[PDB]
DNA sequence: CGCTCCTTCC
DNA sequence: GGAAGGAGCGTTTTTTTTTTTTTTT
């Protein structure tokens, strides 16, 4: 069947079950939705925010904002390279994520939902006479990652068409988003559920599955080690359920995603040799995970703080390990080529340390 | 109406060329000999590449000047298919010349023809090199590729010397009859930095504007050239002084923030004095700078702010 | 039709006699045009510096009032690439005259804008027809011209307006407005124009619009200000004397007051503060680069927005650390 | 007037005229042919100095003849380039310059040269002039920071304080935050060759350059990127 | 340009 | 039997705008 994240998803406002206010807050929204402005929810990943989004939209419209189906949109470049993508549409709403395009994400923005603003939508009233309309709600997936260009062919849209259109962006971090774009949203924090909440949501879900279980404590573990990402959680409670004949035990163990183990391994290695042939085995590593799509930035970051953790190291290995951190992670983000970067950042710690 | 004094003198013998006395003195054996072969021209701006260049076809072919040349630049239709018609049907053209003379394709700023055209040329110099011969000028020599060069001999042109600048100088006052006094002529000498058009230019603008050519007339209308006026803001051992020259020399006088710090970058490149890792670090701060001033931040501030790091680094 | 035009536009200068502050360039090209012997033309300097002007008023006087029909101009709102250059330049250059009246005229405003290719093709076109026709480039940026064209022209340079000539300009403008303008609103105008005479009449324009009187008020200081946004002289020298002197809660309640008086911007009183410092006699030389180099970094930030509040306590801790070397 | 960067219009060679099918067809040989060597042409310029012996005794350049040969054949391996040259230093009645055509170095020449340095020339900031001005467009194309990057630690097989290569790679990684400005690879250039002065030794050996492995790294990534879609 | 295995030359 | 000299190695390749050439029509 359905993996149990999206097995036991939430599908309306009264079936949430942490951050309350942020639940009241929606459900004040909701009450009167005809001048609902833009609003721009902006959380750590995997807390719950498109699951909240969608339930929002259930609320205005109805549980039919749940049937998507998926749609291939051709886009032609000023050099004739034609390329696709893919939007995600129900019969109230739209679901786009134009920084799958990369650079050319501005086109979407300049071509796609400039008209989904301008074509108006009506339709004839089974009862009453004359035409009814009703604005469009757009979905905007992974806003932060919008190029600057783009983010600024979003305002007019947004400021002249707002009868016709209703914007719901969502980001990680509000850092990379301009000025205007924040100016021109309702911002909504989106906090990440408890270590507790987490226990009951992987208690419900093991009492449903009807999974043996030794003892909670195993539930507050898996919860830690997710630090906060819910829908971590869940995989990892199905991984270890199922490679464990559905029956948890204290001494199971804890799965992880692979480059975590791998990050970890690296920092390992950093932290015992320090020269420049070890420098170039943590570059092969740095390869290897940059081959499966790992974002330069994640993994910076990862790196840090998993060298952070390292308790040989002193305050001053540590102070010079976040300076380092800082600076380079500002050079990823005023950069093209990241390789340069991180192993500039790998270079300055083993210099510290040694 | 009366000409500009640089079209007008332009010479019209190998013998009325200054500077690079070998090399026209090598090219003057050629044109009294015959045989020549093709050849390469490189070389600065100004320096007499294509007088040079014309008036050897002109004494080679003598009355056949006409009919034996064909001349093609950068204004014309240089592609693919001009070589594979134009200069191909003038390379198989049979014109009869006196032993050892040959038909002469000039192909001024030869380094803009294209790739297709330059590839091409290669068959029809190995097809028409027994009556065609070909004259390529141009500034950048490695600009032609190398298959092309291999055919051909080169011959690069060095700046013109102070001396050689008064003598050409010198007779065109007399056809003139211009007044004039040494120091006046010396300005115009520093300010041409070598190139003889701009002297000739400017020596007619200082006769026009005022009739006698003094330093002080000159410099009325002449501006000393500004990268040497870079590399005493650079060299400056005070802040106080490199501030100082920025604000006179350079900003009050309307020159643009971007042509400032090229031409720091460009002075830098060639600081003989300064150590490498000085010079590396300025360069470092250059280049900062002038991303600063393409983003917009064309202030005379961040320039002041890049002559005080530059004074660090010295430090 | 003049009176509905922008003063920036009803004040160009019609005859040379009319374009101030370069005297000898204008002289030398007079004196051309009188002789009949015009060479190619550069004409190099910053914006607003009557360029363009002082060129069609050139033009105007060898033409006349004929100049559009033997005068050829393209700027960089045309298209002036090279196959722009082999056809149309070409073709205009190498035709005779309309009534042979002399040779033909090719301006190149704003050349820097044109490509390299275009610009090797100019070359041949400049050197070929020279007896028929003269070429005039315009620009602002030299390191945008190559070599060649540049050794091609004869380079004049267009400094930045001295203070005399925009006096007498400014005259000229009061004269046939019914304007009055006070010596030390005068004063400051010339000291914001940094040499451009657009600046001073876009700003004397917005000084008329703000008077209530036109027909009778004149224009102080404090009008100039107004209508500019900018900061006072008084304010610059509290600021900086707070800064300088008082501790770090009082300049910061000192900057928040002088900023929220009048909605002053930042960059400007960064701008001001750097001027007046330009001037002050420094024992110690660090404290020079540590100045310089912290305000350049504060307002390179300032470009690009961030924080007003914070940006404004850096500038206080920056200047306080520069002094305190 | 090209303003294009493909394959091509940067270099003209086998693989960017062919493409990697018939090149690795097993029909297809291919034979790859080095600059002549200084032995052949100079037996072969010998050779024609003996066959104009006449006029160059005559002119008397004759006596003076090796001293040229040993110099041409040490400036190009171009036959016919060499010849031609001859050819003009003899009919020359006077005395020039000789000059043959310039020859671009390597993509891996390049990186020596900044590694390592030259040497003909021992001014490191000659050499880094003279490379930017007839080596231009392989500077400035990005894979050479690459290669400079995964190569430097070839400089004593990886025998050198990590503060060096700490200080390589950081000037890089600054480097790749300039915009693409000649001043960023003149920067980058100098402190590579300043660095790898700074600890030049004559007991030094050398590990094996190779090529940046950029381009496996965006075909595991596409590979992924299509896998990620069928999943999706 | 440096390392690495093959002739060539005296 | 030592040099010195030389060969083979060390490789792959789209993307923003803007401009330009080429080819077929
Ligand atoms: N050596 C020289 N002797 C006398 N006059 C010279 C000399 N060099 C340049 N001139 C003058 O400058 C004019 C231009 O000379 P050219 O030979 O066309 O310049 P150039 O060397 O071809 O520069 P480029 O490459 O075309 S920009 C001539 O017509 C002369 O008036
Ligand atoms: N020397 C001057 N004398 C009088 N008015 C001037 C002068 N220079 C500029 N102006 C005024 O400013 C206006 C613009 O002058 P322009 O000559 O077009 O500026 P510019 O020198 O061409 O600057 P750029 O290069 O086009 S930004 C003119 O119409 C005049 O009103
Ligand atoms: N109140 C809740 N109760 C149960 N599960 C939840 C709740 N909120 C979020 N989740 C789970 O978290 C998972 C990821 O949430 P999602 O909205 O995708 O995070 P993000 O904010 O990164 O988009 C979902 O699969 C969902 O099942
Ligand atoms: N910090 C300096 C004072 C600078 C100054 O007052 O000019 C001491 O001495
Ligand atoms: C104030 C004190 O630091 C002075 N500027 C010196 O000494
Ligand atoms: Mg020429
Ligand atoms: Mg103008």
């Amino acid at each position: 069947m359905s993996l149990w994240v999206d097995k036991y998803r939430p599908k309306s406002l009264n079936a949430l079950s942490h951050n309350e206010e942020l639940t009241n807050f929606l459900k004040s929204l909701s009450d009167q939705p005809r001048d609902l402005p833009h609003l721009l929810l902006y959380g750590p990943n995997g807390t719950g925010k498109k699951t909240r989004c969608m339930a929002l939209l259930e609320s205005i419209f109805g549980p039919g904002v749940y049937r998507l189906k998926i749609d291939v949109r051709q886009f032609v470049t000023a050099s004739n390279r034609k390329l696709e993508l893919n939007v995600v549409s129900s019969p109230y709403h739209l679901e786009i994520t134009p920084s799958d395009m990369g650079n050319n994400d501005r086109i979407v923005i300049q071509e796609l939902l400039k008209e989904v603003a301008q074509m108006e939508q009506v339709d004839f009233q089974d009862s009453k006479d004359g035409l009814a309309h009703r604005y469009k709600c757009v979905i905007i997936n992974e806003a932060n990652s919008l190029t600057k260009d783009a983010q600024a062919a979003l305002r007019r849209t947004m400021e002249k068409y707002s009868k016709n259109i209703r914007l719901i962006m969502v980001c990680d971090s509000m850092s990379p988003i301009i000025a205007p774009i924040k100016s021109r949203c309702l911002l909504i924090r989106c906090p990440a559920p408890s270590d507790s909440e987490i226990s009951t949501i992987l208690s419900d879900v093991v009492t449903n599955e009807r999974i043996q279980l030794e003892t909670k404590d195993i539930l507050k573990r898996i919860a830690q080690a997710s630090n906060g990402n819910l829908r971590v959680s869940l995989l990892m409670l199905e991984s270890m359920a199922l490679n464990n004949e559905l029956a948890l035990k204290s001494s199971s163990p804890i799965i992880k995603p692979d480059w975590i183990i791998v990050i970890h391994k690296l920092t390992r290695k950093i932290v015992k040799e320090r020269s420049v042939n070890s420098l170039i085995e943590c570059r092969a590593v740095l390869y290897d995970l940059l081959a499966h799509c790992i974002p330069a930035n994640i993994i910076l970051k990862e790196l840090t703080f998993s060298l952070l953790d390292v308790e040989t190291l002193n305050t001053t290995n540590k102070s010079s390990i976040i300076e380092y951190s800082s600076v380079f992670d500002e050079r990823l983000s005023l950069g093209n080529k990241a390789i340069f970067h991180l192993e500039g950042f790998i270079a300055k710690v083993m210099c510290c340390l040694d | 109406l009366q000409l500009p004094w640089v079209e007008k003198y332009r010479p019209q013998v190998l013998s009325d060329i200054v500077g690079n006395k070998e090399t026209i003195d090598r090219l003057q054996q050629i044109a009294k000999d015959g045989n020549m072969p093709h050849m390469i021209i490189s070389g600065m701006p100004g320096i007499g590449k294509t007088t040079s260049v014309h008036c050897l076809a002109h004494e080679l072919l003598g009355r056949s000047y006409a009919d034996g040349v064909l001349e093609l630049n950068a204004s014309d239709d240089r592609g693919i298919d001009v070589v594979r018609n134009q200069i191909k049907h003038f390379a198989q053209k049979k014109l009869h010349l006196p032993p050892g003379k040959h038909k002469i394709v000039i192909l001024d700023e030869a380094d803009s023809m294209t790739a297709g055209a330059q590839q091409a040329l290669r068959r029809t110099m190995e097809l028409y090199s027994n009556s065609t011969r070909f004259a390529f000028a141009c500034n950048q020599s490695n600009k032609i590729i190398e298959p092309l060069q291999s055919r051909c001999a080169i011959l690069r042109y060095s700046k013109l010397s102070d001396e050689d600048v008064l003598k050409r100088l010198l007779q065109i006052i007399k056809l003139e009859d211009v007044k004039y006094t040494n120091d006046g002529l010396e300005a115009i000498i520093f300010t041409a930095e070598g190139d003889m058009r701009q002297a000739i230019n400017n020596l007619q603008s200082t006769v026009a504007g005022h009739g006698l050519v003094n330093a002080d007339n000159v410099f009325k209308i002449v501006d000393s050239p500004h990268p040497l006026i870079v590399k005493k803001m650079l060299l400056a051992s005070n802040l106080e002084d490199s501030i100082q020259i920025l604000r006179t020399d350079l900003w009050k006088k309307g020159y643009s923030s971007i042509d400032i710090v090229t031409t720091s970058f460009r002075v830098t490149k060639n600081l003989a004095q300064v150590k490498e890792s000085v010079r590396l670090e300025m360069i470092k701060e250059i280049g900062l700078t002038h991303m600063r001033i393409l983003e917009g931040v064309g202030t005379y501030l961040q320039l002041a702010s890049m002559l005080a790091k530059i004074h660090k680094l010295n430090n | 039709s003049k009176e509905n035009l922008p003063w920036v536009e009803k004040y160009r200068p019609e005859t040379l006699d009319e374009v101030y502050g370069q005297n000898e360039v204008i002289t030398t090209v007079r004196k051309f045009v009188d002789e009949g012997k015009l060479p190619h033309l550069l004409f190099y300097g910053p914006p607003g510096t009557g360029k363009t002007s002082t060129i069609v008023a050139l033009a105007r006087e060898i033409y006349g009032k004929n100049y559009s029909n033997m005068v050829l101009e393209l700027n960089a709102s045309d298209d002036r690439g090279i196959d722009v250059v082999r056809n149309q330049i070409k073709d205009f250059a190498s035709t005779r005259q309309i009534f042979s009246k002399g040779f033909k005229l090719i301006i190149l405003d704003e050349a820097d804008a044109m490509t390299n290719a275009a610009q090797n093709a100019l070359r041949r076109v400049i050197e070929r027809y020279t007896k028929n026709t003269r070429f005039c480039v315009l620009a602002n940026y030299a390191h945008k011209l190559t070599p060649a064209l540049l050794s091609r022209c004869t380079r004049f340079r267009f400094q930045p307006l001295p203070q005399e000539a925009i006096e007498r300009r400014i005259a000229n403008v009061l004269v046939h407005e019914k304007l009055k303008l006070s010596p030390n609103a005068e004063k400051a105008l010339i000291e914001l124009s940094n040499g451009d005479m657009r600046r001073v009449l876009n700003v004397l324009q917005s000084c008329k619009a703000t008077l209530d009187n036109p027909d009778e008020d004149e224009i102080s200081d404090d009008v100039i200000y107004e209508c500019c946004g900018a900061p006072r002289p008084s304010d610059l020298k509290a600021v900086l004397k707070s800064i300088l002197e008082d501790d770090w809660g009082t300049a910061h309640y000192t900057l928040n007051k002088v900023r929220s008086a009048k909605g002053l911007a930042l960059i400007d009183l960064i701008e001001g503060i750097v001027k007046i410092l330009e001037d002050y006699e420094l024992q110690n030389e660090e404290t020079r680069v540590h100045l310089l180099t912290k305000l350049a970094d504060i307002e390179y930030s300032i470009s690009k927005g961030g924080n007003d509040q914070i940006q404004g306590s850096a500038v206080i801790g920056a200047i306080k650390a520069s002094f305190e070397n | 007037n090209n303003y294009r960067k493909f394959g091509i219009d940067y270099t003209f060679s086998a693989e960017t005229i062919m493409n990697k099918e018939i090149l690795m067809h097993p029909r297809l040989k291919r034979i790859k042919f080095n600059p002549i060597n200084s032995t052949l042409l100079k037996k072969h310029l010998k050779f024609i100095c003996v066959q104009n012996m006449k006029m160059l005794k005559e002119k008397n350049k004759w006596n003076k003849r090796q001293e040229v040969i040993d110099y041409i054949a040490q400036e190009t391996g171009d036959i016919r380039s060499a010849i031609t040259t001859l050819q003009f230093w003899a009919t020359s009645s006077g005395s020039l310059p000789i000059s043959t055509r310039e020859s671009t170095i390597s993509y891996f020449h390049a990186i020596g040269k900044v590694i390592h340095g030259s040497h003909s020339t021992n001014n490191d900031n000659e050499m880094i002039n003279n490379l930017f001005e007839n080596s231009n467009n392989l500077l400035s194309k990005e894979d050479f920071k690459l290669g400079i990057l995964e190569n430097y630690n070839t400089f004593n097989k990886g025998e050198f304080s990590i503060s060096d290569a700490s200080s390589i790679v950081d000037c890089l990684s600054e480097c790749d935050n300039m915009n693409g400005l000649p001043e960023s690879n003149e920067y980058g250039l100098r402190e590579v060759r300043k660095t790898f002065r700074n600890i030049s030794k004559q007991g030094h050996n050398h590990g094996t350059v190779y090529f940046p492995r950029e381009w496996k790294v965006r075909k595991l990534q596409n590979s992924f990127k299509v896998q990620a879609e069928d999943w999706l």
